[PDB]
């Protein structure tokens, strides 16, 4: 859990001569610093 | 190194709904909150007064739902009794006029050649004697030379013992400069003095005082060969005398002298404050929910109402119950209800009598009954109602009729109705209504319904802050949040603190820092009408 | 005549309970019960010591005042000489229990040292004390 | 046997306990420390009393035994 | 011996009291005879009681009902929550705190000279009660090697010898020894494995301990009233 | 008990003339040096 | 921002300035795994010179300054860190702001 | 008769010894009485023991614990591996080596004058022990014709007559005779066929022999302590 | 590190240097099975010239030094081996260290 997620498909490698070029995508790890929650009350009727 | 380890958990064994009181008291410090669990702890703290009677009533209001962890405060700006004699300063622990009758008095014993202290306080049957003041050690000589003397003198810049010298004739055997070195205490000094070939500094038979080396008194040119001379250090030794047992503290501004068995002075209870705002602030962050002032004043009631509203605005919801007067007519009650008109405030109309455990048939005003009702409410479970609960009041100043009770309840006033031959008590609480008279609104009108909502919101807030805020955001976080919420809502259902909740409605969305959540609940209620119809049938 | 361990422990527990109700766990493994058990064991050992002293005094106290010594059984002990071929080239060590014997059928008695001994380098012969393994006149 | 008494033994124990640490300063009636030390000192007192009695009995017994004065 | 004591309630009668306690109004004359009451048994207020304080009782006065009461066979539902807390506290015992400084003897569990007494901050010896007491006793038993304690051969545990190889067998041995040590305590109704794992050197495990329930502890303590010991010699 | 475990399939053998090339995997033996035990307390009302 | 007293195991009451509190935050953060944050974590401090109010904490946090609050609502009080915000000012860059 | 002997350990007490052996500390006074010890029973070092060597014991001195010990009913787990080797060696007996020069009497198995004594290289008679002994005895029994040995009609084997035809029947006869000869030995717990084949003239077979286990041999030898023979008359 | 005393079968209370203890430890190691540890095994030493404290043992082990700690009332002996560490002090490497 140092990173969140990453798509394996994006990992592409180009090799040419003495040079190696790599592309990737990574979703950075994050930490919660806000929680918003909504509550709703409702009536209920029970029978039998 | 290799080693074994052991852990223990206890979180599964187990809000508490703490109850508060502020009022007049005959003992304890001012402007200081305390936590009380036992009656002996309150009796030690609060010597007497109405506040102690209210604590007793609260822990004895109901047979089955007495409250706990009651938070108490003294409103009297009292001061402790004190006195001065010679160079001494005398100051008592107790605040108020009770400390004035503490008797203090120094004497001298001729057999030991030592001062003596005696402190007597007949109200608590206290009588003790601190004999052998000073007299830390005896210096003795076993040689056969012309003379042998010692000398200890102070350093005037710091009043510390500059030197400690043993002499044979005129010259010195060995001198211990007490202002320096490692001889900070008298025992380091005596352990090395006894090693001398023909000198001894035997610690006094009157206990091992073990006083600071620098605090030795000023004695010079005394015969060791003829007498077992005493180095005293009366003021430093008085710390050892009053180390653990003693109502009265001592200080030195100078020389100490004996004096008569004199009583203290200056002990003042003080007038009561006109406004309790500064007193009330101390309960800002104490965690209490129900608070009841021990006063019939409408100004205090408005102050408490403002205080509980402010704490509810700060995320710490609180509720108050108020009352006053003896046999207050219905007009006064309606005026008080119209003046307050607060959901988080409840008014009590009846005043009567309570049988204390001490045997006193205490006739009390109406706020003492409001204390009892608060203690019973706090004793109840979260969202349980004080409707039709027994109160165990001995008698009441009035017996309101079925029309008078219907008027009081329609005006949002709590009342108690006489009832005959019930198993528990001869009285019960008719309703848990608030001053807010909008009966259509169930949250504001009913004490129980709003208490359930407030405890639900506070517990949800505290658990969400404790758990997830500050942690990591991973793929399993959302599922974990939903599972934790569901578990919480199933715990609440299991405890009958809610009616029911649909699990599928719980949604969680996570995006960066935020965590957006939504859910539905069917809230708790307690019955207020019960109907039963019958049908009769026969066979021919 | 004398108390014993179980009685001392029981009285200690009763007195502790009477002094204060703040302690009520007196089960095995409790710190407080362990401490009282240790004190009880020490007191029982002092009781046995007093019993030994009084049993000695009953049969030896009065007669001893008249210069009469009861002959106790003892292990035969004495000094022996060990000679070296030359001055020692290093500190020799003889551990306690080092056995000395005789090459005869008349004296199969075995003697041993009861203390450690050291021979300095400069020495050439050192005397040590040996104790007969058997009490009696056989040593 | 010097014929000590309970009060001196308890006072000595409490004084040493205070001298070894400044944290312990509650030796009032009903305290755990005071009860424990009281029990220990009481047992010591009983040991001393019974030791004195047994020594008296031993002196009579040695007088009987030495001379065979049955 | 123990008897019930009744406080006179407002406008109560002796017949109602007799019905309430004896289950029949006929005992009201016995109640009068035992309490030595004159004809106006329950006066309205203390002004009437001034006329004859000896032979009359007013509201708030305590009557005695000579029925042999016993604290056992009492419905736990009546008992107050604080009373239940105090009862379980008595049941599970009070002891001097030795397991203070958890970190230190957790860093050196197998060694001696690991735990010590402590002060409560009020100049008195520290004390652990109820759950804290059970924690202390279970920790001390687990930590104590078996047979090392004097006067108690069986008290302790054999974990000091179970520092064996990293295989499931030694794990099972440890688990069985821990279950034996926990079962050895009379107050522990049962114990069972929850989960365990092996990380090469380090073993880790966790257990679940069910102490005797509130009902059982209440019954035990209220039964102990007959003897008055209120102490634990298990 | 001289090793912890070994996967049997990982064992490979290749033979070519004189040589015999081999490869395998093992989980090696250890003896415990920390033992941890946590407890959980529960009650019924 | 905060400075307070740390009760040493040796018994000395170390009433120390704010850079020793920064040393404590750094020693806390060094033990925490990569990606974690010192936010809402305990600090194990006995006392602090100032008890900042909600307005003060909010102002310190908005200005990019770390502060510590004293929780009294709970049954047992402890000090916890409010955030791990850096001194860089623009919040639009979460990488540099945290 | 045999009794346990205890070496005084560092800072040991008599109460601990009594708990350790008798399972109760109460026997410490009996331990003192039997060993004739003065009050400082276990002194710190030999300097104190010099004051009264007869009546005091120091560290490293041996005490006697009069509990009737017996070498049987002892957990084999305590016994050292060398001790187990020596015990099984005693159990399986020591005998003069005659099956030396295996090649010669393997080339002439059915004939007489095939085996002879030999020297151990140290000028003493050669000896075969344990497994070598069992090998020698089993070879000698198999090789000996039945009824040829004096004073022992049944010792031997009938293989000298089983030089029959090349069919499975004679193979089975040989196998049955070999199993009978191996079962005749008391030490051979069982024997069974592994594999056999026929190559015209030549027959070949192999067997598996399970001698008595270490546990059984240990129990037998430690039981023999009661008699002290430590010899084999099977 | 430790040197002490051994009770020979002949009855000698032989006080010996530390390499005799290293002989004893070697003989115990060789007695053990392949890959079994000499940790916490009994040694049956009569006495030792020192009794190292829990801090001294932790220092010796952190310096890659074998040590023996006094222990009371155990079933076998009053002493045990704390660790099977080598002189190589790279505790991260388990092959060289253990």
């Amino acid at each position: 859990n140092e990173i969140q997620d990453f798509p394996a498909e994006d990992v592409q490698v180009i090799v040419e001569g003495n040079e190696a070029r790599i592309s990737m995508t990574v979703y950075p790890i994050r930490s919660f610093k806000k929680i918003s929650v909504s509550l709703v009350y409702k009536q209920q009727t029970l029978q039998a | 190194r290799p080693h074994a380890s052991i852990e223990v958990d206890t979180s599964g064994i187990g809000s508490e709904k703490v109850f508060c009181l502020i009022g007049q008291a005959e003992g304890g410090e001012p402007n200081t909150v305390y936590e009380l669990r036992n009656y002996s702890q309150a009796k030690r703290l609060f010597r007497s007064g109405e506040l102690l009677d209210a604590i007793e009533l609260a822990w004895g209001s109901n047979p089955n739902y007495t409250a706990g962890r009651i938070l108490a405060m003294r409103i009297e700006d009292a001061k402790p009794a004190s006195a001065e004699i010679g160079g001494l300063k005398i100051t008592s622990k107790i605040y108020g006029n009770v400390a004035n009758n503490i008797q203090v008095g120094l004497e001298k014993n001729t057999l030991s050649d030592s001062l003596r202290l005696r402190v007597i306080f007949q109200d608590d049957r206290f009588n003790e004697v601190y004999d052998n003041i000073g007299n830390i050690f005896t210096i003795k000589y076993k040689g056969e030379e012309a003379n042998a003397t010692f000398s200890v003198e102070h350093d005037e810049e710091t009043q510390k013992a500059s030197r400690l010298v043993l002499k044979v004739g005129d010259q010195e055997v060995k001198s211990y400069d007490l202002t320096g070195g490692a001889y900070d205490y008298t025992n380091a000094i005596i352990t090395d003095i006894n090693q001398l070939p023909d000198f001894e500094a035997k610690l006094s038979p009157f206990g091992d005082k073990n006083l600071e080396s620098s605090k030795l008194d000023k004695i010079e040119n005394a015969n060791i060969k003829d007498k077992a001379v005493y180095v005293k250090a009366v003021f430093g030794d008085l710390e050892k005398q009053t180390a653990y047992n003693g109502i009265v503290s001592f200080e030195q501004l100078k020389t100490i002298e004996p004096f008569e068995l004199t009583k203290l002075k200056g002990g003042t209870n003080g007038e009561p404050p006109a406004t309790w705002a500064d007193k009330l602030d101390k309960f800002a962050h104490e965690g209490g929910y129900y608070i009841v002032p021990l006063s019939s004043k409408q100004s205090v009631h408005a102050e408490v109402a403002s205080f509980v509203k402010e704490r509810s605005d700060a995320g710490e919801p609180m509720r108050a119950i108020v009352g006053g007067g003896f046999n207050e007519s219905k007009e006064q009650l309606f005026g008080r209800q119209a003046s307050l008109s607060n959901p988080r405030v409840s008014l009590v109309a009846n005043s009567g009598t309570f049988v204390m455990d001490d045997g006193r048939k205490n006739h009390v005003p109406a706020y003492m009954v409001a204390v009892a009702l608060g203690g019973l409410a706090s004793g109840l479970e979260i969202g349980e109602s004080i409707t039709f609960k027994p109160l165990r009041v001995s008698s009441l100043d009035q017996i309101y009729e079925s029309i008078d009770l219907d008027e009081l309840n329609e005006n949002g006033i709590i009342s108690i109705e006489f009832v005959r031959n019930r198993t528990n008590t001869f009285f019960r609480i008719v309703d848990d209504v608030t001053t807010f008279n909008d009966k259509s609104d169930p949250v504001k009108a009913e004490m129980a319904v709003g208490e359930a909502n407030d405890f639900l919101v506070s517990e949800l807030k505290v658990q969400l802050e404790d758990q997830f805020i500050g942690t990591r955001t991973i793929n399993t976080s959302a599922s974990i949040i939903k599972d934790f919420i569901q578990s919480y809502l199933g715990r609440k259902k299991r405890d009958n603190e809610i009616q029911d909740f649909p699990a599928e409605d719980v949604q969680v969305i996570v995006e960066g820092n935020e965590a957006r959540i939504s859910m539905t609940v069917y809230p708790i209620r307690s019955f207020k009408k019960i109907s039963v119809s019958l049908v009769y049938k026969q066979q021919t | 005549k004398t108390r014993k361990l179980t009685n001392i422990l029981s009285k200690l527990i009763d007195k502790t309970m009477a002094g204060t109700s703040k302690i009520t766990d007196f089960t095995p493994g409790s710190a407080s019960r362990s401490l009282l058990e240790a004190v009880s064991l020490e007191i029982e050992q002092f009781y046995i010591l007093t019993k030994e002293n009084i049993d000695w005094g009953i049969q030896e106290g009065i007669i001893e005042a008249f210069d009469f010594q009861k002959r106790q059984s003892k292990r035969a002990y004495g000094d022996v000489t060990i000679q070296f071929y030359q001055p020692l080239d290093m500190r020799m060590y003889i551990p306690a229990g080092t056995t000395f014997t005789s090459t005869r059928q008349e004296y199969p008695q075995q003697f041993e040292t009861l203390v450690d001994y050291y021979a300095e380098p400069d020495s050439t012969e050192i005397v040590v004390e040996v104790y007969c393994k058997e009490t009696g006149v056989a040593g | 046997m010097k014929t000590r008494k309970l009060t001196n033994i308890l006072s000595k124990l409490i004084d040493k306990t205070m001298a070894g640490t400044s944290k312990i300063t509650d030796f009032t009636p009903g305290s755990a420390s005071r009860s424990l030390l009281e029990a220990v000192s009481l047992e010591i007192e009983q040991f001393y009393i019974l030791t004195k009695e047994n020594i008296d009995w031993g002196i009579q017994e040695g007088i009987i035994e030495a001379f065979d004065f049955q | 011996m123990r008897f019930k004591k009744h406080v006179v309630q407002h406008e109560e009668t002796m017949q109602a009291i007799a019905q309430r306690y004896y289950g029949d109004v006929s005992y009201w004359i016995d109640l009068v005879e035992h309490n030595n009451l004159k004809y106006p048994y329950l006066v309205e207020t203390d002004e009437e009681k001034m006329k004859d304080p000896e032979r009359l009782a007013s509201t708030g006065d305590t009557l005695i009902i000579p029925i042999e009461s016993d604290l056992t066979d009492v419905s736990a539902k009546e008992i107050n929550s604080r009373d239940k807390d105090v009862l379980v506290e008595l049941a599970l015992g009070r002891d001097l705190n030795i397991t203070a400084d958890e970190k230190y003897f957790n860093e050196h569990g197998t060694s001696d000279n690991i735990l010590a007494f402590s002060t409560n901050g009020n100049g008195d010896l520290d004390t652990v009660k109820g759950i804290d007491n059970m924690k202390q006793q279970l920790q001390a038993r687990l930590l104590t090697p078996r047979g090392s304690l004097m006067l108690h051969p069986n008290y302790g545990s054999d974990l000091h010898n179970l520092f064996g190889l990293n295989i499931p067998e030694q794990a099972t041995l440890i688990e069985m020894e821990v279950l034996r040590t926990l079962t050895s305590d009379n107050r522990v109704k049962s114990a069972n494995l929850i989960d365990w794992k092996i990380q090469g050197n380090v073993y880790s495990g966790q257990f679940s301990v069910e102490i005797k329930s509130v009902e059982e502890s209440i019954n035990f303590v209220l039964g102990q009233d007959e003897e008055g010991i209120f102490a634990l010699f298990e």
